[PDB]
């Protein structure tokens, strides 16, 4: 969209030989779409239990604020889990270390994860020319984005919704620290009384 | 006894230094061996210096310990 | 215009240049034929100017050098935090700071060192430390050793990150020359970003963490039941009872009702009577104001968005008629010479370290720091010496810039060229005022010595006899004492108790009391002015005559550090700017030694002491007023009246101070061999020793050579400074620990 | 390792390895045995 | 060309796959020189064999203690063993030192000079006590002798080095979770299979503050 | 910061005056580089909408200046006996 006031997509930055530094257009786009997908997953998971808890779709005894699930035990930790939060943290570390290290190894060498045997999943782990956009029999298991016009339309839609989720997770954290309740509670407060429940009033309130 | 105890170690140090000096001076561009030490040969001389007084005595006897002044830099007074 | 220009992978990461120690210089890349090659290897190691002529490689080298120094400093700080966490009595010291001496170094019981583990109290034995780290860890809210452990681990992690940053920013992604030449961006980011952001972060930490912990600490609450700072950070109810302004909860900040924050952002003069240090609310408002003042200052220069200031335009715009061209070529000088920037930064860093020493002996910013006389004296002396060394190095690197990076084509009638043009006038007037200050600062002492020895005390330059009253200093003291009454009506008390009228005391020992200035103080201050004027004369003469002189017109072609130009013209020894700095080290040593002697005697005679019900008794019975007017009085009543505990420290906890004292005497005395002697005698002695080693064939392949004349001067001045500094360190610490 | 072991055979093999070995050796004689004056075995 | 320690990585040049368990894992560039390569191979094999022996002994003692035999913990086993041992402490360790000095100097001089101990100097043994490979001896050390077939020998080499590396990891785990739990490894295994969802390395109190 | 409070009016007027000044000269803006008397009318980046050099950096700079001037005026009037 041409919004580069500081300037970090210049090809003159990190010019020469070797693998170089992080300020380069390829890594910048890679990290942009990775932050976008992670922010969209986070924005889905932060408010998804809240709306279903207000509507009673899922049990409200499990529906808790996203910062009280165990991510911040000072804020709150959910006791009624099948495992302790550190056990789930170790499971997370093993699984996502595997995932992100395979991603990094494919980023350094494209298509290299389809050569070393991994449970017969090498067919899914080939990727494309863009390391950010792997595709294949799993990452794009439904073909969906086949023709280049609608593929580029889906690209623009994905990057726009991810850029929205940037500000969504930013506001989620900011509202969580200034107010201490869930984002949907903040939305209900802004809907019920906009002037009485906004930034101006909440900055002069408790816990913020 | 501690006089000989010190003198044994002092002769040990002097003898292994002398052995390294001779065995380094017979090598091409020998000035780098003093700043770039070699560990296997220095350790081999380090564990061969127990009989330092016998080696020093035999080197004095055969004349290889000392050197002819003819080959020693002498101040021109 | 300002962008991030970075070259990726200019230097391969391998140990190829580690195998050959001489690789930075082509002269040292051949081999060590003589023994002076090793000294040239360790001397030209970081001199990046003669390694290569490219400024970009020099900039990358110094960037990663600063990264390595930052990593080293972080390693040392993390080690100090680890020592406070593991081998310390900090938990005991928190419950009793007025009776338990601080300790953070524990020696091993290997050989006789169990006597060095002195009984510092609290069921703990170890070295009584002097850095004041316990006071700092009481200022910032720190209760248990677990927090010190966490700080140490974080410091180690940041040190590893800094070393990795240096490796990356040199070997992996090295910035270009235009990246370093963005002076406006550097100034903006280090004014608003570094200084301002650090001041704001420390203000926030003091407001949310240090203020409640310190408010509960001096109220008699034990640190065990003091709530952890995260409880203050998360819960507004706990922070609301200690400070009722927190109940409003950031409402007065955005509504410009900052007067409601007058409970924890106070404007109070003096010290906290419970602890003896500055009020933490005053420091919080201080660092907040500093953060605001540096954030506005960091948006001054123009970088990329049109608005701002151009430094070249500012320099070229200030031109006044008696100066010709004014600041015309200084921007090009400071954007192309690392040494000129090094000189300016080192001079200002040294001066600000001097300011730090003065302004923390005057206003102690830490709880239970004023009563701890050892920590205050050690901090003052240490930052005294660091500032003096940095100023001498500033003179040295200014002379190096003058020799190397100066070009006469760029500047013709600028300020610098006119400074070189009238350098003889500057040096002559500085010599005149130096001699005048020496006479009317030291002949007064010699005259007082004589009339004392002539049995005529009524002819003295003393208070009892005719006097030189420091009227200006006393008037400034009276103005600053009456400053809160009229000129600063919102201040609760005076900014310091140097000029005050109240004697604060913690634990029965005087924290800070008013200082009376008399004839002896006038004499010592004018001696200080004389000594600093002579030292700046030496350094400026070295800087000014580095390029050329009436003696040697081609001194520029001889380099910065050369021994001499031969015995011609009567003998041009020590004619280089390096030797001028070499003498400047000694003169700064003399100046700072007299300064710290004045500080120690003045504090121990008129400030430090134990308060009683009937008056106040000092450490020494007011001997500075009647004994600091003569050199013999100075000697007998300062260096002989004290130092009786250093010699009698054997068999006690301070015996290591006596050992350090005598070893420092040795090193100071050993230096004079390298200072009086030359090289030819030592070279001939080395020739005789080479003959001796040649007789029985133990001749080294590397030819033994005597140290160079510049090398010999460097060794002599280094051993002299080390001996003198360690002598004063041992004497001061043993005297202030065995008594204070 | 060749380039690294060429560097490691310079000054620290004689300035650090000998120093640490001889030092810590002497420390352990002075630790396990108390302070002697007469060589009476 | 072969499975590596990291998929898609570049194996070291000195690790071409000719060694047993050559997954190309060497970021510190060790064993680059051929002499240092042989020394590192010998060290890995001897540490491996001692690891499998010690871990097997620890597991056997822990299993026997779990059944009901009066077997001690894998920790402080020697502390109670010396009280009933006919051999006192000191004599035991020095007898072990003498025997191991003989054996290990023999195998070291076989490593430096291949086939040097097969000269019949020790009790007239020629074919025995003579090395077959870098760290792999033969003769008296191969009684059943299923290393004659080259394919079976290579497969057994890979199996040996893999089980040995698993044995290093097993010993490190043994000491780590003994310091964590102060219980036998079989006790920890039975606690993990009894309550997997709660009993783990995180709910042991220590090592996770 | 209450609507109708005198400090609200003061900072609103200060921000409005600082924004309105740089709209038509009267200030060293992005398009107006500053000499001792602030001339020469340059042009960089783009205004994105309304005319006269006035981009995001311009509104940020002038808003920061207006906020600072209003804060100084409010605290000064508080100090000298007024609002
Ligand atoms: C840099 C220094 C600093 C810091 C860090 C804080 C921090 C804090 N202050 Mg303090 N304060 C400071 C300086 C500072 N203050 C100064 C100088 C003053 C003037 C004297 C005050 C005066 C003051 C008062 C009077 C009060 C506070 C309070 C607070 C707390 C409430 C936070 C808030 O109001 O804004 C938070 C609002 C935001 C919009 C911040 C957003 C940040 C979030 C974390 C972003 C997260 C985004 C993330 C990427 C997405 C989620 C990630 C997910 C995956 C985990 C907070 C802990 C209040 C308190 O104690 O309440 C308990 C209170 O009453 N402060
Ligand atoms: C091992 C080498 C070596 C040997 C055999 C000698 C032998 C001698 N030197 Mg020499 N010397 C050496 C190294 C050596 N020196 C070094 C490195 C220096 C520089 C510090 C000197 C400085 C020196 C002076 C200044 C003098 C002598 C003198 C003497 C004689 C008296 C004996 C003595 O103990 O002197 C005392 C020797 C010293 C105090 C030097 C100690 C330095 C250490 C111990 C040497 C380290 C070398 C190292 C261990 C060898 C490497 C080992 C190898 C395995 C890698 C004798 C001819 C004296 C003389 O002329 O008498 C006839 C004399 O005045 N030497
Ligand atoms: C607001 C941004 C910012 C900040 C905070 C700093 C901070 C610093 N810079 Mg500066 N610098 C900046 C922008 C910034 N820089 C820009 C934009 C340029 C280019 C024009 C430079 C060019 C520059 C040079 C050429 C040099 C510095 C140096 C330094 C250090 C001075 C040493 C000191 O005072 O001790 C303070 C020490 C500490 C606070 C210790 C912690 C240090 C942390 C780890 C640094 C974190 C700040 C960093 C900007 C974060 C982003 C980096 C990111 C890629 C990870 C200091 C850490 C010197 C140096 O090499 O030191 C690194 C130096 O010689 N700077
Ligand atoms: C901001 C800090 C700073 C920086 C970045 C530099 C950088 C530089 N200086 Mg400057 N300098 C500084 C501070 C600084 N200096 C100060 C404070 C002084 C006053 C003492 C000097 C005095 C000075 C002189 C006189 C000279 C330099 C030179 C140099 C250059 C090479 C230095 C070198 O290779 O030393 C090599 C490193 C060493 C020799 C190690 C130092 C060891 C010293 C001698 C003893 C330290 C002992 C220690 C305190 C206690 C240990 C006790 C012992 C028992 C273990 C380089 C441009 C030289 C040059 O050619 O400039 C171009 C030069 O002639 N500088
Ligand atoms: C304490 C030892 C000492 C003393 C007294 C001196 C004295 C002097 N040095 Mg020196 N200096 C010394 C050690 C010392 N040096 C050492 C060790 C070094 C090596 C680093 C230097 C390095 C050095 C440099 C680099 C410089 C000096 C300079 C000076 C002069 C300073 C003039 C001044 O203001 O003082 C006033 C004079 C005195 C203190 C001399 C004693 C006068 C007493 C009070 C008697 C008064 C006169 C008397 C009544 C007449 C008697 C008459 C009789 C014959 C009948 C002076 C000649 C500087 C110079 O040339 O002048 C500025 C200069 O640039 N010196
Ligand atoms: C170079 C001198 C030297 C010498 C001879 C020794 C020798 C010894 N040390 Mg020692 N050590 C040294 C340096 C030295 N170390 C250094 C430099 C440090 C600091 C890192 C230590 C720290 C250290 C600790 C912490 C311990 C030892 C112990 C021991 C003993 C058991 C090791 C063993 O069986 O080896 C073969 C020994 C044959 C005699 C042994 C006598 C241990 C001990 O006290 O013995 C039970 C012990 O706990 N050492
Ligand atoms: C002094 C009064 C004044 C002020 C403060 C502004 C300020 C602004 N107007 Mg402008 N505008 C003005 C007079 C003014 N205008 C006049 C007289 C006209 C002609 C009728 C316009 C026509 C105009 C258009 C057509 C647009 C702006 C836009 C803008 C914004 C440009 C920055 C931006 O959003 O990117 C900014 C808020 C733009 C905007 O807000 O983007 C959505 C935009 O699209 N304005
Ligand atoms: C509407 C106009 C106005 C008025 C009446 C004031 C009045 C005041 N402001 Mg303010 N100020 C204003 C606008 C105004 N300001 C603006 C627009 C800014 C932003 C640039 C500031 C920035 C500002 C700062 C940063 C500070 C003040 C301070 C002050 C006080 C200075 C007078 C004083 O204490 O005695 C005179 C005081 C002297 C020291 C005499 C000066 C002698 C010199 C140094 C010689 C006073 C309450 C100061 C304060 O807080 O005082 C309590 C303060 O720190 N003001
Ligand atoms: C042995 C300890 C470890 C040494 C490692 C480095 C070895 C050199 C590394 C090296 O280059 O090795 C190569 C070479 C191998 O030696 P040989 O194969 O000839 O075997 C002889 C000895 O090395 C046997 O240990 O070593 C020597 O020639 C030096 C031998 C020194 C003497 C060692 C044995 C005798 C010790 C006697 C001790 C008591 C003496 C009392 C009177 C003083
Ligand atoms: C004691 C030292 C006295 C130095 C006297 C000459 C200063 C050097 C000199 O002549 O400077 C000349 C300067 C006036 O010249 P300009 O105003 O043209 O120079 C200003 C530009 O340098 C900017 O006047 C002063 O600095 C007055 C204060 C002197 C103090
Ligand atoms: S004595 Fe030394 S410094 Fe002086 S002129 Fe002679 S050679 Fe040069």
């Amino acid at each position: 969209y041409g919004f580069d006031p500081l300037g970090l997509l210049d090809p003159s930055v990190s010019g020469g030989k070797g693998e170089g530094g992080f300020v380069n257009p390829r890594w910048l786009q890679y990290s942009e779409v990775i932050h976008a997908r992670w922010a969209m997953l986070g924005a889905a998971g932060c408010i998804a239990p809240e709306i279903l808890g207000k509507a009673g779709v899922i049990p409200a005894e499990t529906a808790v604020d996203w910062f009280r699930t165990g991510v911040i035990p000072p804020a709150g930790v959910y006791k009624n889990f099948w495992a302790d939060p550190f056990t789930l943290f170790f499971i997370e570390v093993v699984a996502i270390q595997f995932a992100e290290l395979k991603r990094l190894q494919d980023y350094k060498n494209p298509g290299s994860q389809s050569r070393q045997y991994f449970l017969g999943l090498e067919g899914l782990f080939k990727g494309s020319d863009n390391p950010a956009y792997p595709g294949g029999p799993f990452f794009n298991f439904a073909n969906f984005g086949k023709t280049e016009e609608e593929m580029k339309k889906l690209k623009l839609n994905e990057i726009k919704n991810g850029r929205l989720a940037m500000l969504a997770m930013f506001g989620y954290g900011a509202q969580a620290v200034i107010t201490g309740d869930g984002p949907f509670d903040n939305l209900l407060a802004h809907l019920a009384d906009p002037t009485g429940n906004n930034l101006i009033t909440n900055l002069g309130g408790k816990f913020g | 006894i501690p006089t000989f105890g010190f003198l044994y170690v002092a002769g040990y140090i002097g003898h292994v230094g002398r052995q390294y000096i001779i065995l380094s001076k017979e090598d091409a561009k020998p000035t780098d061996k003093e700043i770039i030490l070699d560990v296997p040969l220095a350790l081999k001389l380090a564990f061969q210096g127990w009989a330092w007084p016998l080696a020093s005595i035999q080197e004095l006897r055969n004349g290889s310990l000392l050197e002819k002044d003819e080959n020693i830099t002498v101040s021109p007074r | 215009k300002v962008k991030i220009a970075v070259d990726r992978n200019p230097v391969e990461t391998n140990f190829e240049k580690w195998a050959k120690p001489g690789h930075f210089s082509r002269a040292l890349a051949k081999g060590p034929n003589t023994t002076t090659w090793i000294w040239n290897l360790h001397a030209d190691a970081h001199d990046f100017d003669n390694h290569t002529s490219d400024l970009e490689e020099i900039s990358r080298k110094v960037f990663s050098a600063h990264f390595g120094q930052l990593g080293i400093i972080l390693i040392w700080l993390s080690g100090m935090y680890f020592h406070g966490a593991r081998f310390s009595n900090y938990e005991g010291w928190l419950s009793d700071p007025t009776h338990i001496k601080p300790s953070a170094q524990v020696v091993w019981p290997i050989v006789g060192q169990e006597i060095l583990n002195g009984d510092v109290g609290g069921g703990f034995q170890g070295i009584q430390i002097t850095s004041g780290f316990f006071q700092l860890w009481r200022a910032s809210g720190i209760t248990s050793e677990l927090q010190l452990y966490s700080t140490a681990i974080g410091g180690l992690v940041l040190a590893a990150a800094c070393f990795f940053a240096g490796w990356f920013h040199y070997h992996k992604a090295a910035p270009k020359l235009e990246w370093f030449q963005n002076v406006e961006s550097m100034l903006n980011h280090h004014l608003a970003g570094l200084l301002g952001l650090g001041s704001l972060a420390w203000a926030g930490h003091q407001i949310h963490v240090s203020l409640p912990v310190n408010k509960l600490l001096d109220a008699g609450v034990d640190p065990k039941e003091i709530p952890l700072p995260h409880e203050f950070l998360l819960n507004q109810s706990i922070i609301a009872d200690l400070y009722p302004s927190f109940s409003k909860g950031l409402a007065p900040f955005f509504t410009l009702n900052w007067a409601e924050y007058s409970d924890f952002l106070t404007f109070k003069g003096g010290l906290n009577p419970v602890t003896g240090g500055l009020w933490l609310s005053d420091t919080a408002h201080h660092h907040l104001a500093i953060a605001v003042l540096f954030l506005v200052a960091g948006h001054q220069y123009r970088t990329n968005w049109g608005i701002g200031h151009s430094i070249k335009d500012i320099l070229e715009s200030h031109k006044g008629p008696f100066t010709g061209n004014g600041h015309a070529g200084l921007y090009e000088i400071l954007t192309t010479s690392w040494h000129a920037q090094l000189a300016i930064n080192l001079a200002l860093f040294g001066s600000l370290s001097i300011i730090v020493a003065h302004h923390m002996y005057a206003m102690p910013p830490y709880p239970y720091l004023a009563t701890d006389y050892g920590t205050q004296l050690s901090l003052f002396t240490h930052h005294m010496w660091i500032g003096g060394f940095c100023v001498v190095g500033a003179g040295a690197h200014a002379a190096i810039f003058m020799v190397r990076d100066y070009d006469p084509t760029n500047n013709y009638n600028n300020l610098l060229d006119r400074v070189i043009r009238h350098r003889d006038a500057i040096i002559s007037h500085l010599n005149w005022v130096s001699i005048f200050l020496g006479f009317h600062s030291f002949g007064l002492y010699i005259h007082n010595d004589t009339m004392s020895a002539l049995g005529r005390p009524q002819d003295m330059f003393s208070d009892t006899a005719i006097q030189l009253q420091p009227v200006f200093a006393q008037w400034i003291q009276n103005t600053h004492f009456t400053a809160p009454q009229l000129t600063a009506p919102n201040a609760l008390a005076a900014t310091s108790l140097t000029w005050g009228g109240d004697v604060v005391a913690v634990g029965g020992k005087v924290a800070m009391m008013p200082i009376a200035l008399g004839t002896s103080d006038f004499l010592v201050h004018h001696i200080h002015a004389f000594t600093i004027h002579v030292t700046v004369l030496i350094l400026l003469k070295g800087v000014l005559f580095a390029r050329s002189s009436r003696l040697i017109p081609d001194k520029a072609n001889l380099g910065f550090r050369f021994p001499c130009d031969g015995p011609g013209r009567g003998g041009t020894c020590q004619v280089s700017a390096w030797d001028h700095v070499f003498l400047g080290l000694f003169w700064m040593y003399n100046s700072l030694s007299i300064v710290i002697f004045h500080f120690s005697w003045k504090m121990q005679s008129d400030v430090w002491g134990t308060v009683t019900d009937s008056g106040v008794s000092h450490i020494t019975g007011g001997n500075f007023a009647q004994s600091a007017n003569t050199i013999n009085g100075w000697l007998r009543d300062f260096l002989w009246a004290q130092s009786s505990q250093v010699i009698q420290s054997y068999g006690s906890a301070l015996s290591a101070y006596g050992l350090m004292f005598l070893g420092a005497h040795f090193v100071w005395a050993f230096s004079l061999m390298f200072l009086f002697s030359g090289r030819g005698y030592w070279q001939e002695l080395i020739e005789s020793i080479v003959w001796a080693h040649n007789k029985l064939r133990v001749a080294p392949s590397i030819q033994p050579r005597a140290l160079s004349i510049t090398q010999g001067r460097a060794v002599g001045v280094a051993h002299y400074l080390l001996g003198g500094i360690a002598t004063t360190w041992s004497f001061f610490l043993a005297r202030i620990i065995a008594v204070g | 390792m060749k380039d690294f072991t060429t560097y490691l055979s310079t000054a620290p093999v004689v300035g650090l390895g000998w120093a640490i070995f001889t030092s810590g050796l002497l420390i352990e004689i002075n630790r396990f045995f108390p302070d002697p004056l007469v060589f009476s075995f | 060309d072969r499975p590596l320690w990291s998929p898609g990585s570049e194996p070291p040049a000195w690790l071409d796959g000719s060694l047993a368990g050559d997954y190309g894992f060497d970021p510190l560039h060790l064993s680059e020189e051929p002499e240092m390569r042989k020394w590192m191979v010998q060290a890995e094999l001897v540490h491996a064999r001692w690891a499998m022996l010690g871990v097997a002994g620890i597991l056997f003692t822990s299993i026997a203690a779990k059944t009901g035999a009066p077997f001690p913990d894998w920790y402080d086993a020697g502390k109670e063993a010396i009280k009933t041992s006919p051999a006192p402490l000191g004599s035991l360790i020095f007898t072990e030192l003498l025997l191991f000095g003989w054996v290990e100097t023999k195998r070291l001089y076989d490593l430096r000079n291949p086939g040097s101990q097969g000269d019949g100097s020790f009790l007239g043994i020629t074919d025995g006590l003579k090395g077959k490979e870098n760290g792999y001896p033969g003769g008296l050390f191969d009684p059943m002798g299923m290393s004659k077939n080259e394919a079976s020998y290579k497969e057994a080499k890979v199996k040996e080095i893999k089980n040995g590396r698993l044995a290093m990891l097993a010993f490190v785990g043994f000491i780590a979770q003994h310091h964590a739990t102060h219980k036998s490894p079989i006790d920890n295994l039975l606690d993990h299979v009894a309550d997997p969802f709660h009993v783990t390395f995180a709910t042991n109190g220590v090592s996770i503050p | 910061s209450f609507i109708g409070s005198p400090t609200n009016l003061i900072m609103v007027s200060s921000i409005g005056a600082c924004l309105f000044a740089s709209r038509f000269g009267l200030a060293p803006s992005v398009r107006k580089v500053a000499q001792p008397l602030k001339l020469s009318d340059r042009e960089v980046l783009q205004t994105t909408g309304d005319p006269a050099g006035f981009t995001a950096t311009d509104v940020l700079a002038m808003g920061a200046a207006g906020h600072a001037i209003g804060v100084g005026i409010v605290l000064g009037l508080k100090g000298i006996g007024q609002l």
